């Protein structure tokens, strides 16, 4: 795998007391061959060595497994009387293949919230580490959400800004397709695909922002060389900051 | 026999070369990203004043 | 790919409360080899890191796929009694090849409105994110157009200015040929071609203008190095402004 | 065998060089555009008064 | 016998190495000419304006 | 008999090849890690100032 | 041995100190951007006297 985008880091800017997520993009190197990215076989490690943080595997989920019909029209917004079905997985056709992708990390997050809630509902997963809500009033009835890590993001629906609050139980990573991915259902990144990797921090690693520190991420699939990503992080300069 | 033992040295030498391939590709990905970061910091050092 | 023109940015000048589009031109670097720009394989990302906007893939459509006969004489203006067929894709011949291009982003937008409406009509696409009309009276009957992002542009027909209103559902990018493109139908930019890239903002990213902010765009084809474009944007100074 | 293992080191070293090529071209496109922007801002700084 | 079978593995391994030789020389001739062409286009890109 | 004694030379030559396999793989793992470490120290030497 | 003097202000009063130096020596101390107290490491973006 090659790093095939910038590494983006999000924090509670400007206050910089708390850390939200990292996002980056990967693709198979030099277009030569496909890479298995199944979260059962692959590991993603995360280390901030200066502060003694070292996680040997944070990779839990992939939307590469997920067909558009499993996520589109399955989360919805109540704008007053009106109820709007969201489209989250976009799709296009070439040579009789349907390509699938998520246009941004926000639609990927909502598609994951749905997918993991549906896997909990199906008894396949014990608890989702991610919970996403628009209504904050709910939180008083769910005291476990009080102490875990929370960040917010906005999407637009019927031209209206909808804020979502994402509650994160533990530090975890997920992957989702960004382009060149016709193999929906498979967890395989084919040569000339582009895959988003997103790390959401839990209340442990979130506790204070990375500054004057080296962060290393390593993706190790079951075949082929691992991709090792390292940044020395200066003070973060915006709501999102480009760290590498 | 001439091949059986010769087949043992082929298996082993493939694995040995694959181990160098694994290390060289990983460490190339590492160093090229250190270069990317350095190039960015070099521009930032020339622009910021 | 190389950036082979200035980066143009359009806003609701002088009021600067709302953001319309970005336009820029790309070509294969140093004339060495061709680049696949199919929107199934390629991604275009857009990030305004300061405000936390990060879109992993906005690229949806290309007029490189489109033959002149698919767009010429297929949109028309009713000037009173008279009805005028528009020519949108211009063409010229060299060495037995027909070159195809759009002279401006306005004819490219109209050619795209037609193409996407025709793909919706053919059931190949669920909805067009772009809708273009001259008649604003229609909007009262189509309330979804009330809240999404709108900008206007003029073309001249029978020496008369015709204003078109472009309604944009979500932030998306498209590409179209500008010169040196004989490969109509292919989505491939050959060496020594020039390709227009245009980003139209949806009601999310449109919400307020870029000022005192860094905007990064990255085009990542399925083979070869991505093109990363970055501008720090000062206050925009006209209906269109040169940002890079 | 001498070639089979030798063919493993060629594949890997090609990929390793292609990764540097990918990074160097991308980062050259980046820095040259930072230069373009800087040159523009330098002229604007000399002209505007 | 020790040589007869051993002579079968020598013939085959020669052919196998000769096949890599054939491919590597051809592909070196190819890539070096792609380099020649690229160097020319790079100079033309720097000179033409 | 022709096979019984011939079976003694096959067992022994397998073990002999397996011993080279064992050594070559171990020493490849060693040297490739010395290379990894060296590449890291080379980058550190170029970056630190 | 070598002697020089310097003044500091304490309760708004000038206090002169006399520094006696046995041999030529150098020392370092943090000036800014140094959170790594205890380490002897100057991190990137620190300033060391
Ligand atoms: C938008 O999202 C809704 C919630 O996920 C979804 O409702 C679910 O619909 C399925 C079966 O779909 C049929 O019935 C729905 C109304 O419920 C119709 O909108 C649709 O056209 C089909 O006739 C149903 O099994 C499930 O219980 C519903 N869930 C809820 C919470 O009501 C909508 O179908 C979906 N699409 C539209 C067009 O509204
Ligand atoms: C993320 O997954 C959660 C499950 O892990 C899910 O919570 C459940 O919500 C359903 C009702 O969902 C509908 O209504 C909400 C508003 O109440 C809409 O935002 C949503 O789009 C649906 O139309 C509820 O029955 C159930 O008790 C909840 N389960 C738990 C464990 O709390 C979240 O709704 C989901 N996030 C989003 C944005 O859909
Ligand atoms: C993180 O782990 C918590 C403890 O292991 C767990 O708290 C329990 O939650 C259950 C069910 O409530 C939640 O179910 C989903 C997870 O499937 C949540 O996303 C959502 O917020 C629901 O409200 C609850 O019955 C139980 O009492 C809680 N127990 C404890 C000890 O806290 C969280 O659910 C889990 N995930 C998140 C997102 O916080
Ligand atoms: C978010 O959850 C709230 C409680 O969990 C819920 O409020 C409850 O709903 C009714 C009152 O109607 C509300 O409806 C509108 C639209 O949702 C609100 O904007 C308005 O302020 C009303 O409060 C009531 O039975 C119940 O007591 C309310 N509980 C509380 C604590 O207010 C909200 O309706 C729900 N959605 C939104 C958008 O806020
Ligand atoms: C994301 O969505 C939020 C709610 O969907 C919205 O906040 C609402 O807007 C106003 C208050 O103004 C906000 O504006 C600035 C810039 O957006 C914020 O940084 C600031 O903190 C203010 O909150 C208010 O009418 C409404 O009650 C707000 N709702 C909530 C829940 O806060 C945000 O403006 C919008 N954008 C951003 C960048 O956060
Ligand atoms: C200008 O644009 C018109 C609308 O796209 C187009 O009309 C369409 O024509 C096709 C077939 O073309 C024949 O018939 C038209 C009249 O309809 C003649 O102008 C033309 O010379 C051909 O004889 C027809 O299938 C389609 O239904 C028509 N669409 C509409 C809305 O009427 C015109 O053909 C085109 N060119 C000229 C010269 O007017
Ligand atoms: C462009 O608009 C002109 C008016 O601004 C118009 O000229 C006038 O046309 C009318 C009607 O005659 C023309 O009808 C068709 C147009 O489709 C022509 O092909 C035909 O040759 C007729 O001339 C006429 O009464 C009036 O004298 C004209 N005005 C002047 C000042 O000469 C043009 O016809 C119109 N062109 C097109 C192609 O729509
Ligand atoms: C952009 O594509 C739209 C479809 O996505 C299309 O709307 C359709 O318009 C047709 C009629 O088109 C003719 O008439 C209009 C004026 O009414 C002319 O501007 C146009 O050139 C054509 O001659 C209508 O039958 C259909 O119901 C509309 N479909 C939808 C979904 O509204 C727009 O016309 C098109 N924009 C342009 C400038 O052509
Ligand atoms: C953006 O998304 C909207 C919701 O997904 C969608 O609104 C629906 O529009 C359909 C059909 O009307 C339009 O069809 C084309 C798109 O193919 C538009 O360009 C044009 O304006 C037509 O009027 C309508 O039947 C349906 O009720 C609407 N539903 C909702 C929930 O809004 C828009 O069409 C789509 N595109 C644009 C340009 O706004
Ligand atoms: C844009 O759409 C309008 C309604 O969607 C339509 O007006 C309707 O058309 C007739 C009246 O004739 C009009 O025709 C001319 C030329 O189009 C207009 O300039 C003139 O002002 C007339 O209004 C009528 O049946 C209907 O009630 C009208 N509806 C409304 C709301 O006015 C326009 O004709 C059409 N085109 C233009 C150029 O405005
Ligand atoms: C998006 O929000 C709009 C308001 O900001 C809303 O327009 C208003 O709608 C009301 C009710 O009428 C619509 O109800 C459904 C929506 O589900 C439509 O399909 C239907 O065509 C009705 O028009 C209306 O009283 C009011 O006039 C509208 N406002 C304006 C300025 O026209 C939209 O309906 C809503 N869209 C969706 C899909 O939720
Ligand atoms: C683009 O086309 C518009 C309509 O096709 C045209 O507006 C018409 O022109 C006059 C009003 O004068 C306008 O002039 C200035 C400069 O062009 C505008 O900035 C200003 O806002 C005025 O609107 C009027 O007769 C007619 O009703 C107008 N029609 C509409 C729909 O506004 C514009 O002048 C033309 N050019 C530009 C730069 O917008
Ligand atoms: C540094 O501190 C000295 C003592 O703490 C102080 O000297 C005392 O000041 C006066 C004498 O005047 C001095 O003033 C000038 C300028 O400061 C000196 O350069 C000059 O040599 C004089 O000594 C006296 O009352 C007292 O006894 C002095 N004490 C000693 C020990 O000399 C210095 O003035 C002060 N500043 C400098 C620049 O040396």
């Amino acid at each position: 795998l090659s790093l095939s985008g910038n590494v983006l880091y999000a924090v509670n800017y400007p206050t910089n007391t708390k850390s939200y997520w990292m996002y980056f993009t990967v693709s198979p190197s030099s277009g030569v061959s496909s890479v298995d990215l199944s979260p059962s076989t692959t590991a993603i490690s995360f280390t901030a060595a200066s502060r003694g943080v070292s996680l040997s595997n944070i990779y839990q989920f992939s939307l590469l497994s997920v067909l558009p019909s499993q996520v589109n029209n399955k989360v919805q917004v109540k704008l007053g009387t009106s109820i709007i079905n969201l489209t989250l997985a976009f799709s296009s056709n070439s040579a009789g293949q349907t390509y699938v992708y998520y246009s941004d990390p926000n639609y990927a997050l909502l598609a994951l919230n749905y997918t993991l809630g549906q896997e909990v509902k199906g008894g396949q997963l014990t608890s989702s580490p991610l919970y996403i809500i628009s209504n904050t009033s709910i939180v008083a009835s769910k005291p476990w959400l009080k102490n875990d890590n929370v960040f917010t993001f906005n999407i637009s629906v019927n031209g209206t800004e909808v804020e979502y609050y994402a509650y994160v139980n533990k530090t975890f990573a997920f992957t989702y397709p960004v382009s060149g991915f016709p193999l929906a259902g498979s967890d395989i990144a084919p040569a000339g695909s582009v895959i988003g990797v997103m790390i959401l921090f839990g209340p442990g690693e979130a506790t204070n922002v990375f500054q004057y520190e080296t962060v290393t991420i390593q993706i190790t699939p079951n075949i082929g060389s691992p991709l090792t990503i390292s940044q020395y992080i200066y003070q973060p300069d915006g709501k999102v900051t480009v760290i590498g | 026999l001439a091949g059986l033992d010769t087949a043992i040295i082929l298996i082993a030498f493939i694995i040995t070369a694959a181990v160098l391939a694994y290390v060289a590709v990983n460490m190339g990905l590492f160093v090229t990203q250190k270069a990317k970061t350095t190039i960015n910091k070099g521009e930032e050092t020339a622009s910021t004043a």
